């Protein structure tokens, strides 16, 4: 659970 | 264990500066299960880091999507442990007034029943 999840324009 | 159960305050502080040098348009955001919530499920993973313009309304709908959730299951954020002032608000608002002394912006989900009473 050390990593960052990243969210991204390409969801929006 | 929770986000802050398992790295000291010095460490979440270094978290937060590298990962804003390397994220310059991103906002960093812990997203946990709310303590005795048993429906919605725990994330892999539950640091985020967030595009700077969404609103709260638009997280939801990517969250939902995480947990992958069925469209009949309830889910709430309480975010720096209230609810949203409004799904409109930007997350830079929110980041600005309700991040934490370690710099993450925190918030946990929960379903209706655990959740409770909305106003």
């Amino acid at each position: 659970d050390a990593v960052f999840d990243i969210i991204t324009d390409e969801e929006l | 264990k929770t986000f802050k159960q398992r790295r000291t305050f010095e460490q979440r502080v270094e978290d937060v500066r590298l990962i804003r040098e390397q994220h310059p348009t991103k906002i960093p955001v812990i997203i946990e299960r709310y303590k005795g919530e048993k429906q919605l499920p725990v994330l892999d993973k539950t640091k985020f880091l967030v595009p700077d313009h969404v609103n709260m309304s638009e997280l939801i709908k990517i969250i939902r999507r995480r947990l992958q959730l069925n469209a009949n299951q309830a889910f709430f954020l309480l975010v720096n442990g209230h609810s949203m002032v409004s799904v409109s608000t930007p997350i830079s608002e929110v980041y600005e007034s309700e991040k934490d002394e370690d710099g993450f912006l925190y918030m946990v989900y929960a379903s209706q029943e655990t959740f409770g009473m909305k106003l």
